């Protein structure tokens, strides 16, 4: 399932855990469109922080 | 002939078939829910009935 979450609002937290657990155990690809995020491209030397 | 209903006639009758639950109805697993609020009050749609 290529689930497309246009808006996370109103979602049960248990439903959220279920969707992620679907991503893991059924290989779902879920596309959360609500999110805004900055990104930093870390070098291999420094690793994630 | 079919049997006359006990309420239909004036006789008192001291043995009767009473239906009953086999054990207590109030098991104690009362229902509980995940209320989740609207994200932004301005965005709420009052409209449409």
């Amino acid at each position: 399932v290529h689930m497309t979450i246009n808006e996370r609002a109103g979602m049960s937290k248990l439903v959220a855990d279920n969707i992620i657990a679907s991503v893991i155990k059924s290989n779902w690809v879920v596309d959360i469109l609500d999110i805004e995020y900055t990104a930093e491209v870390m070098t291999p030397s420094e690793g994630y922080t | 002939q079919v049997g006359i209903p006990k309420l239909e006639v004036d006789h008192i009758s001291f043995s009767n078939v009473v239906s009953m639950m086999t054990a207590n109805i109030r098991t104690g697993d009362d229902m509980a829910v995940e209320r989740v609020n609207p994200d932004d009050v301005r965005a709420i749609n009052i409209r449409n009935a």
